[PDB]
């Protein structure tokens, strides 16, 4: 029962929704499936971006960058060369 | 000696078929019925979208060779 | 009607006890007795690296308490 929780900016609503959308699956996901390459998590946005207008379809340097900031905002943790949420904060 | 702890983990896609005129609500039920499926403790987004049980397959345009992401209790 | 794909995750962590002395088969034995886990439907890793059945638990130098995920039908 969530509705009004968009806000109102008459262009950035979309795109915070989309970006929020793709950290829907990659949150949930490595909250169990806590171990996945870039290219795994890269392949889903990919197909969730491609399926719908969403961003007119993304490229490397933002779903890169997303998993960069979220590294640098230790929101992700990189393990050897493979992407796992920070279940534990230390 | 030692005790370990095995970590299994089924990340795999799996195949159903479905009518358009079905409600969502089946979909979850079906899945949950065949494959044990928990349909609100996974929480499903088809092409990008939310499914909402009171809807049908037709209304979010459920084609053929479709995918659905399934992701386990996050919130 | 129209087949559609349902990409499920599901993980869990098994605890077991082994010996220094047995072989990795012996693991192998214990989930696939347990789980029914078949080692050539899905093998066993640890820290990026593939338990061999025909090697021994000190020939890892195994700890207790250490993670091993098993990933799908991979080599």
């Amino acid at each position: 029962g969530s509705e009004s929780d968009s806000g109102m900016a008459s262009q950035a609503d979309q795109k915070e929704e989309e970006l929020l959308l793709f950290w829907t699956y990659i949150q949930a996901m490595l909250t169990n499936l806590e171990s996945l390459s870039l290219d795994r998590i890269y392949n889903m946005l990919r197909m969730f971006v491609v399926t719908g207008p969403a961003l007119a379809e993304i490229d490397l340097q933002e779903l890169q960058g997303y998993l960069q900031k979220k590294v640098r905002d230790q929101q992700l943790v990189y393990s050897a060369g493979v992407y796992r949420l920070p279940k534990n904060c230390s | 000696g030692m005790q370990i702890f095995v970590d299994t983990v089924q990340w795999k896609t799996i195949t159903l078929e479905v009518e358009p005129s079905d409600t969502i609500e089946n979909v979850k039920a079906k899945i949950q019925d065949k494959e044990g499926i928990p349909p609100d403790q996974q929480r499903l987004i088809f092409a990008g979208k939310q499914l909402e049980d009171g809807r049908t397959l037709s209304d979010y345009n459920i084609q053929k060779e479709s995918a659905l992401i399934l992701l386990l209790t996050l919130r």
